[PDB]
């Protein structure tokens, strides 16, 4: 019913109709979850190679 | 005049991201070598469509774009595209060997090698706005670049551009065109890691793309090239106000504040009509009302859904075409007297609306026959929550068995994050239902 | 090879049609947690409908409307009848109400609880349980024990079955299938009752409710003491000169269609990717003057022993044969 | 993405030439190793299995070892034998005798290196290597030895690459020696622990096909590699011609092994076809779609209905309606359902591909890693232990340093194998 804060232009036209009222991480802590993971997978490869030493 | 700069990541996102700034070009006049003979501002300017486009001096248009993926196939097909000449080297990045559809692949893995330069190439584009507003990114929630990499530069964004807004396009996982059993483990991962950093998330479920595109573009078997094309039309006209004149979604911020009231609640649904198909001999053109009261039908929607059992917090209309307020006005009167549209308590029942005179373009040689009007709907419904509900009960299945998780620990990710990530879900589900019942 | 699945083990409704599904043999009943299903018996608490229609190559059907709890829960169907326009706050056939909060419209109830004391009418109501004419009797009763309640005008003149001088209420099956086609089974049951009814005395609650429950007199004059229509009939057309159809069966027909019209568009499946059907029970109360009301509506209801054959047969045909074809009728089809 | 593929052994080389001759007249490349063919498809990806020479020559990228120089003097003398680089061909000549611990201890252990410093020099041509496959029996001395000892070194040089392989499963219809059994359950302890994938060709499943199926009265192994080739070249289109799905070893190994040791697929393939007889009859989707799945298709000698598949690759190939194909695959899993894990959602995973193979207008493979391969270990098992129990042919090991002790616990570790599928069965 009520339209307003109409704004017209030529490229068009843009408006608002109510029909009724109502009623971070830092950078160093993400470098160290990044090489976290990264000793996890040089360890599990140290243990395959150590495996595959034996 | 503020810059907006788009990355796209991995396959979809690249792929999704050609079919966009393919249409981009097409609805400003830009051709593929990147000259537009209607800037009369030569070597540059601060117009709207400057939102999206730099400018060279010898009057080249120049995308403020990203192109990045862990593996070469998908970006060297823009290299040597049709709009190869549009984009500039660095701009497209890519890696030797990707993500094998696993998210810490993605994101500890290979996402590590990367990050820095790919912040870099970002940092530059960044180095040639005066008002960065912020970012537009691209990406699958199934590919281990989309979800694992995406996750890791979202982080570094927050960190490096703490001021600036985050916008997505995320496509939703359907098992119609998958490629990877473990979607669902990447989509939950991605959605955990990424959530705090993302101000608003368009989702796009593929199920909905592939049967619109069956059952209304008569296609039996709908390629990527046919979902794509489709998609942009969609994300055209949620961005056209960020490139055209206008009062309405005129900046990223305003995206938050028209359409999020609640943070965590971030994840509108999108709504497009109509949809028809251009080797269609005789169609008769639809009135705004009748394109409006499509825009409460889920099979038009993104993502199928039924919002009558769910809430409203916001909903935008966005028109294009032959339209004005009075038969929008009109066509909302019948509509809310006929449909079940229930808004929260605490905002009001009501419509933000947005009109363009341009009718929507159409791509050449496409699939879609050109209209006179069309709309796009923004509702923030808790109705949308229904996907999160499917996603994550495929993913407890799996998860209780612990299926395919050694590929995840294998690349240095603990189990741990599995269930974390699961239970930042189970919280955004609850945070649905406190909501929406 | 049509497939489904059972997850509401205590329906006894269709644990008759899982069997008469498989006696097919071209129905195949799979794991209760298997997607892969053309049918599911759903559950009656928190059923997954945002989990269905989501199973490509798969048409699927489910034997609940999403929604239409609303009309089936006590204090909701109250809130329905009183905000929606189709069936206004001035509805004829349904007895005054108010929906009360332990400690709202507590204040609405006394501006008409207080009208009838000074304007000296009946002043017996109903708590959903306590039947009382004083206020506070009920208010501190809907208090002490939890959660929400109605309060409900109670029908104090209601028709009584001679022999006996005996109250009762009449159970309507009601199936809407996935077309929103609106069948009414042709047979209904009076669920009577068997200690005449007293007028001055409230409390004692055996002639005053007729649940099949309460009243295991049992067995006097009908066998389970349930009549019916044939019998009910038969009485009516002796005793009063009249019909069942013409007299209450009409008023049924209608208070029917109006409250599954009323409720449609919210809850029909006609353009999702999943489809409903669902079987009601409508619980309908006569007055001394033919004047139907209803009471309640029941959206998990049982059948009569006599019936469950049949009804369930028909279920089958209309709800479920009718999206699954295999390799006169007992309904009848309330038009709209 | 390159590929590096060994051929080790006898029945490794043989299959292993065949597979070169049978892929290479899909990529339009002759004897000569020149290419001659009419579609663009053929050399989109060509690159995974051929290195690229002068006067655009393409060369396989493959290895063939074996420690006696009979069947590799077959291979250079054969249709294709002059294709393969000549510095490629690493043998020595005391064979293994059909014994595993040559294979893998002495004879082989003297050779191994030599065959290493091949694979090095393959590898460092790649832009990107993605892995190894490699071809070879379960049942002699030097595919099953010497083969895993490859395996082991190979994954200790290359930590992070796939091996994939192609094991043939000995079976008493198809027999050399009567300690197969014993050679066979030493290498899936190796197996079990040093491949990512490994496709199980089974000699009684094949036998079977060509008798009861394809009703040759007495096949030999040139019709066993009939469908051995067949199968090959099907469970490697994904990664030879351009596609979406399973496109690298990596990403198909992702797919489909839930569980890192129970990575040993059955294949299939549809329609079965004996050698020469020519088929006029082209198969319509849904004959190719139910035939893939049946028994008498596959290729390891297993029930399927006696087990759950946990995944599933299927590639259609030739001319088709790519709808009927989606529709004909969702009735297998709606119609029995029951054979498929409801904790893995969507584990079944199709592909097509414009090329068919020779002499059929189309074709379809699969590729099933069901619980029922138990059967093929179990199989193997029993087999095992009849001459183990009496430490029968024994002295034929210990003679080269091995200890009764290793045959226990390979023992031990099939029958965990064995164990483990059958917990996922009853899940
Ligand atoms: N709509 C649409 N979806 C796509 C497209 N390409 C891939 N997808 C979807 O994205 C998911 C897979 O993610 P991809 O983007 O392909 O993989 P990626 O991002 O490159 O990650 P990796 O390949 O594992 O390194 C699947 O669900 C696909 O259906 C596309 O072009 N359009
Ligand atoms: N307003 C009213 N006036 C007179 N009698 C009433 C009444 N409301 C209920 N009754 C009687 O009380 C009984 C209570 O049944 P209600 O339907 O209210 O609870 P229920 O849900 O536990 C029984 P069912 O589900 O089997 O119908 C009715 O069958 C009817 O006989
Ligand atoms: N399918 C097939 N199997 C073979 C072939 N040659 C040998 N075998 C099988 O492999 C086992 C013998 O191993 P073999 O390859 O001859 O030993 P190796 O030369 O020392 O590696 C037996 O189980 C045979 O049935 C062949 O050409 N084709
Ligand atoms: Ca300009
Ligand atoms: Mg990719
Ligand atoms: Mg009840
Ligand atoms: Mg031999």
């Amino acid at each position: 019913m009520e339209v307003i804060e109409l704004n017209k232009c030529t490229s068009g036209q843009s408006f608002e109709v109510i029909l009724k009222p109502p009623s971070d991480p830092s950078l160093e802590e993400i470098q160290k979850k990044l090489e976290a993971a990264e000793e996890r997978r040089k360890y599990q490869e140290a243990e395959l190679l150590k495996h595959l030493a034996e | 005049m503020r810059e907006c700069i788009s990355i796209h990541v991995g396959q979809a996102g690249v792929q999704i991201g050609n079919a966009c700034w393919e249409l981009y070009c097409l609805e400003h006049g830009i051709q593929p070598d990147g000259q537009m003979p209607s800037d009369k501002t030569i070597g540059g300017g601060d117009d709207s469509f400057n939102t999206f486009f730099s400018e060279t001096g010898a009057g080249k248009h120049v995308p403020r774009a990203v192109f990045v993926d862990l593996e070469p196939t998908v970006i060297d097909e823009v290299r040597t595209g049709t709009y190869r000449q549009l984009f500039h080297p660095e701009q497209l990045i890519t890696g030797k060997e990707d993500a094998a559809n696993n998210y810490a692949r993605g994101h500890y893995t290979i996402g590590k090698e990367i990050i820095d330069l790919v912040l870099d190439r970002i940092r530059k584009l960044a180095d040639q706005c005066t008002g960065l507003q912020g970012f537009l990114v691209f990406h699958s929630f199934g590919g281990g670049t989309g979800s694992g990499f995406t996750s890791l530069l979202m982080e570094r964004l927050s960190v490096d551009y703490g001021k600036k807004s985050k916008l997505e396009f995320s496509i939703y996982p359907a098992p119609q065109v998958s490629t990877a059993v473990v979607e669902p483990y990447n989509s939950i991962l991605t959605t955990h890691t990424t959530l705090e950093h993302s101000d608003c998330a368009f989702m796009v479920d593929n199920e909905a793309i592939y049967d619109i595109c069956r059952r209304n573009l008569d296609i039996e078997r709908p390629t990527y090239t046919n979902l794509n094309r489709l998609i942009s039309q969609i994300v055209s006209s949620i961005t056209a106000s960020l490139r055209f004149d206008g009062a309405l979604n005129v900046d990223l911020t305003e995206f938050q504040t028209n359409l999020v009231p609640y943070p965590r609640i971030h994840f509108p649904l999108a709504t497009y009509a109509p949809v028809i198909s251009a080797e269609k001999a005789y169609h008769e053109q639809l009135s705004v009302a009748e394109i409006t009261n499509a825009c409460f039908e889920p099979a038009n929607q993104m993502v199928k859904c039924d919002p009558r059992h769910g809430k409203y917090m916001a909903c935008c209309l966005l028109y294009r075409g032959d339209v004005v307020p009075k038969d929008v006005n009109a066509a909302i009167a019948t509509i809310k007297t006929k449909r079940s549209i229930q808004f929260v308590d605490w905002c009001p029942t009501g419509f933000k609306v947005g009109i363009n005179y341009q009718p929507p373009t159409v791509v050449p040689g496409g699939d879609l026959a050109k209209v006179q009007r069309a709309v796009c709907m923004l509702s923030n419904t808790t109705a949308i929550a229904e996907a999160w509900a499917r996603l994550d009960h495929k993913f407890d299945l799996m998860y209780a068995k612990r299926a395919f998780v050694h590929w995840y620990v294998g690349e240095g990710m603990e189990e741990g994050e599995f269930s974390e990530a699961r239970e930042d879900m189970a919280a955004l589900e609850k945070d649905y239902e406190e909501v929406g019942v | 090879m049509y497939t489904f699945v059972v997850r509401d083990e205590n329906s006894s409704v269709y644990a008759e049609v899982s069997r008469l599904l498989l006696a097919t043999g071209q129905w195949k009943r799979l794991r209760k947690d298997n997607p892969r299903f053309n049918l599911m018996l759903g559950e009656r608490n928190r059923l997954p409908f945002g989990r269905l229609g989501h199973e490509p190559g798969l048409v699927q059907l489910v034997n609940y409307y999403r929604g239409a709890d609303k009309l089936c829960r006590k204090a909701s169907l109250v809130k329905l009848i009183k905000t929606s326009p189709e069936l206004s706050e001035s509805c004829t056939w349904f007895p005054e109400s108010y929906v009360i909060y332990p400690t709202d419209e507590r204040e609405v109830f006394l501006a008409a609880y207080n009208r009838r004391r000074e304007g000296r009418e009946g002043n017996v109501w109903i708590a959903k349980i306590l039947i009382s004419s004083e206020a506070s009797e009920l208010l501190d009763f809907i208090d002490e024990q939890g959660q929400v309640h109605v309060i409900q005008k109670y029908l104090e003149k209601p028709l009584l079955l001679e022999p006996g001088h005996r109250k009762f209420d009449i159970r309507s099956w009601v199936l809407v299938d996935h077309l929103y086609n609106i069948y009414l089974y042709r047979e209904g049951v009076l669920r009577t009752s068997s200690e005449p009814y007293n007028s001055a005395n409230f409390q004692d609650k055996t002639c005053h409710l007729t649940n099949h429950c309460i009243q295991k007199n049992y067995g006097r004059y009908e066998e389970g003491n349930e009549m019916f229509f044939e019998e009910f009939n038969q009485y009516l057309m002796d005793a009063l000169n009249t019909t069942l159809e013409n007299s209450i069966l009409l008023q049924i027909k209608h208070i029917i269609r109006s409250c599954l019209m009323c409720i449609e568009p919210a809850i029909s499946t006609k353009h999702l990717h999943y489809q409903s059907f669902q079987l009601f029970g409508f619980d309908f109360m006569v007055d001394e003057e033919l004047k139907v009301w209803l009471i309640e509506v029941n959206g998990a209801p049982a059948c009569a022993q006599k019936l469950y054959a049949e009804l369930c047969q028909g279920i089958v045909d209309v709800a479920i044969s009718s999206v699954f074809p295999l390799a006169t009728s007992i309904f009848i089809k309330l038009h709209h | 993405r390159e590929i590096v593929h060994i051929q080790a052994g006898q029945c490794g080389n043989q299959i292993g030439a065949k597979f070169w001759e049978v892929i290479s007249d899909e990529h339009g490349i002759d004897p000569t190793g020149s290419y001659h063919g009419d579609s663009d498809l053929q050399l989109e990806r060509i690159n995974v299995y051929y290195n690229e020479a002068t006067g655009n020559k393409y060369v396989p990228r493959a290895i063939l070892v074996d420690l006696e120089p009979g069947t590799m003097d077959s291979v250079r003398s054969g249709p294709f034998g002059q294709i393969f680089r000549p510095d490629n061909f690493v043998f020595g000549q005391s064979g293994a005798g059909n014994n595993w611990a040559k294979g893998h201890y002495t004879e082989g252990a003297e050779l191994v290196d030599s065959v290493l410093d091949v694979v090095r020099k393959e590898s460092e041509s790649c832009d990107c290597l993605q892995g190894f496959q490699l071809t070879h029996s379960l049942g002699g001395g030097t595919g099953s030895g010497m083969g895993t000892l490859l395996i082991s070194k190979i994954r200790e040089e290359y930590p992070d690459r796939i091996m994939n392989t192609f094991s043939v499963m000995p079976s008493p219809k198809v027999s050399d020696t009567v300690v197969e059994p014993y050679n066979a359950t030493l290498s899936v302890h190796q197996l079990v622990e040093n491949t990512d994938e490994t496709y199980c060709i089974d000699n009684e499943a094949l036998y079977d096909i060509c008798f009861r199926t394809l009703k040759l009265t007495t096949p030999t192994y040139g019709d066993l590699n009939h469908l051995v080739s067949a199968t090959m070249s099907g469970v490697t289109t994904c990664l030879r011609f351009p596609g979406q799905l399973n496109a690298d070893l990596r990403k198909l190994a992702v797919n489909m092994v839930p569980f890192p040791r129970l990575h040993f697929f059955m294949p299939g393939f549809a329609p079965l076809t004996s050698r020469g007889s020519q088929q006029y009859r082209a198969l319509t989707v849904p004959e190719l779609t139910q035939q893939m799945f049946d028994s008498k298709n596959m290729m390891a000698a297993c029930d399927p209905r006696h087990g759950r598949y946990l995944t599933v690759a299927a590639i259609f190939r030739g001319r088709m309606s790519m709808k009927e194909v989606d529709e004909q695959m969702l009735n297998v899993q709606n119609k029995n359902s029951s054979y498929f894990v409801e904790w893995i959602p969507n584990n079944v995973k199709t592909a097509v591909c414009d090329i068919p193979p020779r002499g059929l207008k189309m074709s379809a493979t699969f590729i099933g890693n069901s619980t029922a391969i138990q059967e093929l270990f179990k199989r193997i098992s029993e087999q095992f232990t009849a001459m183990f129990r009496r430490k029968a042919f024994l002295h034929w090991y210990t003679g080269e340093g091995m200890d009764e002790m290793e045959f226990t616990e390979a023992e031990s570790n099939m029958n965990d194998l064995v164990s483990e599928y059958q917990q996922y069965q009853d899940a």
